[PDB]
């Protein structure tokens, strides 16, 4: 009835700057008490999908590991963060596998993420020469080669930065504004599950 | 206009399957080029029907289909309506001269 | 859903020069480009030019090269385009239309596969 293990999410969310989405992070959680409820409390969402795992029963579900990622992404693009669903965003960013578990929360942060001139602080990939096997980050970046001749290592005609940036400003509609995704990704093997719900006793 | 002709209309039976062509050279569609596939009414924005030379855009109902052959390439409606009567359109590549346009078949119905 | 706003009729003499935009809803081209083609009258359709707006590389058709130019914003972005030495045979109307692929692979080819969402178009009209 004691219940301490309370996994570390108020963190993985709420971070007030989440990364750019050509380089996202990967929390990898475990070992905790992961009660999914306190989730439902922020605003409500534009997409909860659960692919894998009922959602309602997220408490007595339990697990090996779970990781945690986070990005921005424009609002018209957020289904293509599903498996099996081709695009740019998620055939040059991040590559969902198509035997993938685990849910995707993503929420709208149109007062969060713009300026009145514009914010540029969040950058995609539009360029490569294919595209990437699942589970996959590719930071680097190469200056884009095109025509038959070199780039002679920096930018030049035919031969431009493959990330680019996104353009945020308030006055933009809806489905062009910053929503804020996070996924949860889910496995199960041989090892100590310790990952359920808090136990609901009597004192 | 070194386009891509094709003959000027056809009238309209109601409720049919009705074929209309688009002919071009081999240099211009035929070595590697696809050819696309736009309806047209008169006085407003053009509409898509058919790119890639096969693939059928959603929002298109199954009456709308085509495919090309060789140094040439056609459309078909099955089941005319009058709703159809429009301008019809079929557009590529040009390794002479970049893109290249047809003529365009005002399709009528009596 | 997308809308091209674009500017009202425009008339003019010979030898002048329009200049006209694809004023475009909420702003945010967000790397899909903007091809330019005229409609003349009583005849078929002609590319004119083509720009992919953040890459900022620009194509001109050859009947009209050196007689047009185009820019875009691309962030609350209103592409314009004008052309020079409008004679009789340059009255027509201004379509301007999207390509919906915005990634490398064929977006630096873009001028092969489709052009999505088109504009009412603006006519133009030179006095004679
Ligand atoms: C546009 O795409 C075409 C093909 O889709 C490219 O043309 C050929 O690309 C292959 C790729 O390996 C080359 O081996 C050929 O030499 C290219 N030319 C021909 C005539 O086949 C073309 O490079 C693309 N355009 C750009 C600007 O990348
Ligand atoms: C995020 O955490 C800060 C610090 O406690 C808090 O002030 C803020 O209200 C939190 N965000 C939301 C949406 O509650």
């Amino acid at each position: 009835p004691n219940i301490t293990n309370l996994c570390p999410f108020h963190e993985v969310f709420n971070a007030t700057t989440f990364a750019s989405v050509y380089a996202w992070n990967r929390k990898r959680i475990s070992n905790c008490v992961a009660d999914y409820s306190v989730i439902y409390n922020f605003a409500p969402f534009f997409a909860f999908k659960c692919y894998g795992v009922s959602p309602t029963k997220l408490n007595d579900l339990c697990f090996t590991n779970v990781y945690a990622d986070s990005f921005v992404i424009r609002g018209n693009e957020v289904s293509q963060i599903a498996p099996g669903q081709t695009g740019n965003i998620a055939d040059y960013n991040y590559k969902l596998p198509d035997d993938f578990t685990g849910c995707v929360i993503a929420w709208n942060s149109n007062n969060l993420d713009s300026k009145p001139s514009g914010n540029y602080n969040y950058l995609y990939r539009l360029l490569r020469k294919s595209k990437l096997k699942p589970f996959e980050r590719d930071i680097s970046t190469e200056i884009y080669q095109a025509g038959n001749k070199p780039c002679n290592g920096v930018a030049g005609p035919n031969c431009y930065s493959p990330l680019q940036s996104y353009g945020f400003r308030p006055t933009y509609g809806v489905g062009h504004q910053p929503y804020r995704v996070v996924v949860l990704s889910f496995e199960l093997l041989h090892a100590p599950a310790t990952v359920c719900g808090p136990k609901k006793s009597t004192n | 206009q070194p386009g891509l002709t094709q003959p000027p209309s056809v009238s309209g039976a109601p409720g049919q399957r009705v074929t209309i062509s688009c002919t071009g050279s081999r240099s211009n569609i035929g070595a590697v080029y696809a050819v696309h596939w736009y309806q047209h009414v008169p006085g407003a924005a053009p509409k898509l029907l058919i790119y890639e030379n096969n693939n059928r855009p959603s929002g298109i109902p199954d009456r709308f289909s085509g495919s090309k052959s060789g140094t040439s390439a056609s459309l078909v409606i099955t089941g005319l309506q009058a709703e159809d009567e429009a301008d019809y359109l079929c557009q590529s590549y040009d390794r002479s001269v970049g893109v290249v346009f047809g003529g365009g078949t005002r399709l009528t119905v009596l | 859903e997308v809308q091209l706003v674009e500017s009202g009729a425009e008339v003019k003499n010979p030898g002048s020069s329009v200049k006209v935009s694809c004023k475009a809803s909420e702003g945010t081209f967000g790397s899909y480009p903007i091809i330019w083609v005229r409609q003349a009258p009583g005849q078929g359709l002609e590319w004119v030019g083509g720009i992919i707006p953040i890459l900022g590389t620009v194509i001109y058709a050859q009947k009209f090269q050196g007689r047009v130019t185009i820019t875009g914003d691309t962030y609350a972005g209103s592409a314009h385009m004008e052309l020079s030495g409008l004679r009789s045979e340059d009255t027509a109307v201004f379509y301007c239309a999207r390509g919906s692929y915005d990634y490398g692979d064929r977006l630096l080819n873009y001028t092969y596969y489709a052009m999505d969402v088109w504009g009412p178009g603006t006519t133009v009209t030179v006095s004679s």
